[PDB]
């Protein structure tokens, strides 16, 4: 319930940096981490879904590309777990969509548990963070 | 003598390459196009928005939702396409202009009433050739040969003056529009000009066109002066179709025929090439000319021949057309209150009894 | 042996040739796929600039707002009304936008100089020259720069044509101005539709102006009380508070408009306003006969086409019922199986032309 969840802020800024420009669209893919035994989200990265014409879904989600760069990126060394998601939601505390929890929910699914990431990208560049 | 052939039979996978090569390119973007394309296309509908700059690649549009976006001119548009007053699929949280959208759903102003083209010859009020040959004249002989942009009709109809319109709109094979001056009269500014505007189009998009103005002196109304304010509907909205008129002279695909009992207001603007040409009349036509009506109304009732046109054509007097129907159907109504299914000049004459004024 | 030398270029010649076939399109179509990731910008024209950064802009889609710059920002050229590209998010400058206030081509309507130069409709010759040494002239003459000029006399005798004239010969932007559509009821849509004749010509100059058959938002209006006469005394004022208004035509030109000059405020008539009152009458015998083998020999004609007898016949015919002796027999032309004008053609028109009139 009380429960650890660890960003790369680099996955945070890059999720930011496609967030903030990401308005409109909530911003989508991965989530790279892990769970050390509870408790932990741990995220060393994440990334952009490619543009959703078709918006932010349960569908829009490609493994496609993912694997392409999870190989690149296991050729990189890069590999973890994905461990959820993180969109770009402009001016919501609110909540994401259940679509976004089903999206997740579909998902969270392939792990123990997942996340979806809130963000307003609006709020978030008052120089402070909303998410 | 072989060698070219190994030569360029060596050629020939390196030649195969190219395509080869490509044929792996192709795939790359195709999906790409595609995949983007198909993530991005599309909603039904979008809000739509009108263009302003078209910098070469630079285009800012306001919404159906009434907002005014900058984009570079997205790539599903075409700068041609791209236009002010324009539809536009355009992702809406984006503005991003998905979609040109075409002629579609865009109003036509249902007020407004087009009838394409209808067949109809010069056999339908009988008895007025005589203009249906300036008709021909100021329409047919200029649309097909290279004159008018159309004529000024007058005389009463009940002639068939729309009749020769859409006789014209067969003959020439011209769009007929007739557009009710009801709908032209407008509590909005340049409205009815916008709807000049619009049908200018409209009928523009199926000219060859016959537009058939309904009593041109509900908008032939310019006043003598400076008191505008009031009235400027019926003037600008005339003054609306002028400019469109003075906008060109050669399309004989517009013909703008204004039909009225009479006109009011002449100007060389409303007799001109490239304006309203010729002032054309269609008053109640004479008396066996009206006995050819008579006989095409008279024509489709069943008949025992007492029918005599002439005595009709003369007792009856100066009808628009379907007055003689008047007295034809009263004829054929009366042929059953004369009890035969035969119409006869005493049905007819019935077709008199019945007031005729 | 060596019919392989084809088969070799046939594949080669056409895939060699068939790579920029397939391949260009990739690019062009990356450019779409790619102008995808490209995104909408919101826009603005600056409400008023508080300080250097500081704008109210209202939103061109809607309310007010306090934004500021952003980049390749002129905090100079940013100014109250200023056209700029506005931010979904930093709600502050993504551009700065070159305006279009007003249909420059609609409410205003803007040409670059006119169609004729002052020749064509010449037997009108009165105004041909006399306007241009008071138009185009002090224009390239600036030691007043003419205020207005005053249009009148029938138009389209080459009436029509001489505003176009004026504006051919100058190098001006020649911008049509028409009457009743300027006056919205509101206050200032005049001005604002005007302003821009204004703001965008005087910055498009040199440009005609051309306030067309203006009794409508000008002039003398109805009582001179309030039909909206208020509102059509603004745009009369407006134009006032332009001309007797310190605005002036530096190479932007207006052409005033009207059938009769006597329709119009006296007050506009006086210089500061109108430095010219443009009678224009129809063509006379000659009138015609100049504009008529200029506006009717031209169309393509015989020498047979009866050249006088037409303008024997042309009897008031203006720079247009000049044209319809040729187009009148353009009909006969047409009729008589002429792309060139014959006497056949022609003194039917001229007769025809003369017909339903002098």
């Amino acid at each position: 319930t009380k429960e650890t969840v660890y960003i790369s802020s680099i996955a945070l800024l890059k999720m930011l940096k496609h967030g903030r420009a990401g308005v409109p669209m909530e911003v989508m893919g991965l989530m790279l981490g892990e769970f050390v035994d509870d408790y932990t989200v741990n995220v060393v990265d994440v990334f952009a879904m490619p543009q959703s014409g078709t918006g932010v879904s349960v569908e829009a989600v490609d493994d496609v590309f993912q694997a392409k760069m999870m190989d690149m990126l296991k050729q990189t060394g890069r590999d973890q777990m994905v461990v959820g998601w993180y969109h770009s939601h402009p001016g919501f505390g609110c909540w994401l969509s259940s679509v976004d929890v089903n999206t997740q929910k579909s998902f969270e699914q392939l792990n123990s548990r997942a996340v979806a990431v809130v963000v307003d990208p609006i709020q978030s560049v008052k120089g402070k963070v909303v998410i | 003598m072989a060698t070219l052939e190994e030569l360029d039979a060596q050629t020939l996978p390196g030649d195969d390459e190219l395509d080869q090569e490509i044929l792996n390119l192709s795939t790359q973007e195709l999906q790409t196009r595609a995949k983007l394309l198909d993530k991005n296309n599309r909603q039904l509908p979008y809000l739509v928005a009108n263009v302003v700059e078209v910098v070469g690649k630079a285009a800012v549009v306001k919404t159906s939702s009434r907002q005014t976006v900058f984009l570079p001119m997205v790539g599903l548009v075409d700068p041609d396409k791209l236009k002010p007053n324009d539809l536009v699929g355009v992702n809406k949280d984006s503005y991003l202009i998905l979609d040109t959208l075409p002629s579609e759903f865009d109003s036509r102003v249902k007020a407004m009433e087009v009838d394409e083209k209808p067949t109809e010859t010069y056999s339908d009020v009988g008895g007025l050739d005589k203009q249906i040959e300036e008709l021909v004249e100021a329409i047919v002989l200029p649309m097909k040969r290279a004159a008018p942009k159309g004529a000024l009709m007058y005389g009463p109809p009940g002639t068939g003056k729309t009749l020769l319109a859409r006789a014209c709109a067969a003959q020439t094979n011209a769009t007929f529009l007739k557009l009710a001056a009801p709908q032209l009269v407008q509590m909005y500014i340049g409205e009815g000009a916008k709807l000049v505007r619009d049908a200018f189009a409209l009928a523009k998009e199926k000219a060859p066109t016959i537009i058939f103005i309904d009593e041109l002196d509900a908008i032939g109304t310019k006043r003598f002066d400076s008191e505008k304010s009031g009235d400027r509907e019926v003037q600008r909205t005339m003054l609306e179709l002028l400019n469109q008129l003075d906008g060109f002279s050669s399309d004989d695909r517009v013909k703008v025929l204004a039909a009225t009992n009479r006109v009011d207001v002449l100007d060389p603007a409303l007799l001109r090439s490239g304006r309203l040409d010729r002032k054309i009349e269609f008053p109640l036509p004479s008396e066996d000319s009206r006995a050819q009506i008579l006989q095409i109304h008279s024509r489709k009732m069943t008949t025992d021949d007492d029918i005599n046109w002439q005595e009709l054509a003369r007792s009856t007097d100066e009808f628009n057309g379907a007055q003689l129907k008047a007295v034809t159907v009263e004829a054929g109504m009366i042929a059953l209150r004369n009890g035969q299914s035969s119409v006869k000049h005493e049905d007819f004459v019935e077709g008199i009894s019945e007031v005729q004024a | 042996k060596l019919l392989e030398h084809r088969r070799y270029d046939d594949q080669l010649k056409q895939r060699r040739q068939n790579i920029r076939d397939l391949e260009k399109l990739y690019d062009k179509t990356e450019n779409d796929i790619k102008a995808l990731q490209s995104i909408g910008q919101l826009i603005g024209e600056v409400m008023k600039e508080l300080s250097e950064e500081k704008y109210i802009v209202k939103a061109s889609s809607g309310p007010r707002y306090i934004v500021g710059v952003r980049n390749s920002v002129d905090r100079s050229k940013l100014k109250k009304g200023v056209r700029v590209t506005l931010d979904i998010t930093t709600l502050t400058i993504m551009r700065i936008l070159p305006r279009e206030t007003d249909p420059l081509v609609y409410n205003m309507t803007s040409f670059e100089q006119g169609e004729i130069t002052f020749d064509g409709i010449g037997g009108l010759t009165e105004q041909i020259r006399e306007l241009r040494e008071v138009i185009e002239l002090p224009l390239k003459n600036p030691e007043k720069p003419p205020k207005g000029v005053l249009l009148y006399g029938p138009p389209g005798t080459g009436k029509t044509l001489l505003a176009k004239a004026v504006a051919a010969t100058i190098g001006a932007n020649f911008i049509f101005s028409p009457a009743s559509g300027i006056v919205d009821k509101y206050i200032g849509e005049s001005a604002r539709i005007i302003r821009e004749m204004f703001a965008y010509a005087k910055e498009h100059e040199p440009c005609i102006i051309f306030m067309d058959e203006v009794d409508a938002i000008g002039g003398r209006r109805f009582s001179e009380g309030t039909s909206a006469d208020r509102e059509i005394q603004r745009t009369l004022m407006e134009l006032l508070t332009q001309m007797d208004g310190f605005d002036n035509l530096g190479q932007t030109k207006i052409i005033m408009a009207t059938n009769r000059p006597d329709t119009l405020d006296p007050a506009l008539l006086r210089p500061g306003r109108l430095d010219r009152k443009v009678e224009i009458p129809l063509p006379n015998e000659a009138g015609r006969l100049e504009i008529f083998k200029i506006h009717t020999a031209k169309v393509k004609k015989t020498g047979e086409f009866d050249f006088e007898a037409a303008v024997k016949m042309s009897d008031g015919f203006n720079g247009a019922d000049i044209r319809n002796c040729a187009t009148e027999a353009g009909f006969f032309a047409i009729r008589d199986d002429r792309d060139h004008i014959n006497p056949d053609d022609l003194m039917k028109a001229v007769r025809k032309v003369a017909e339903v009139k002098k």
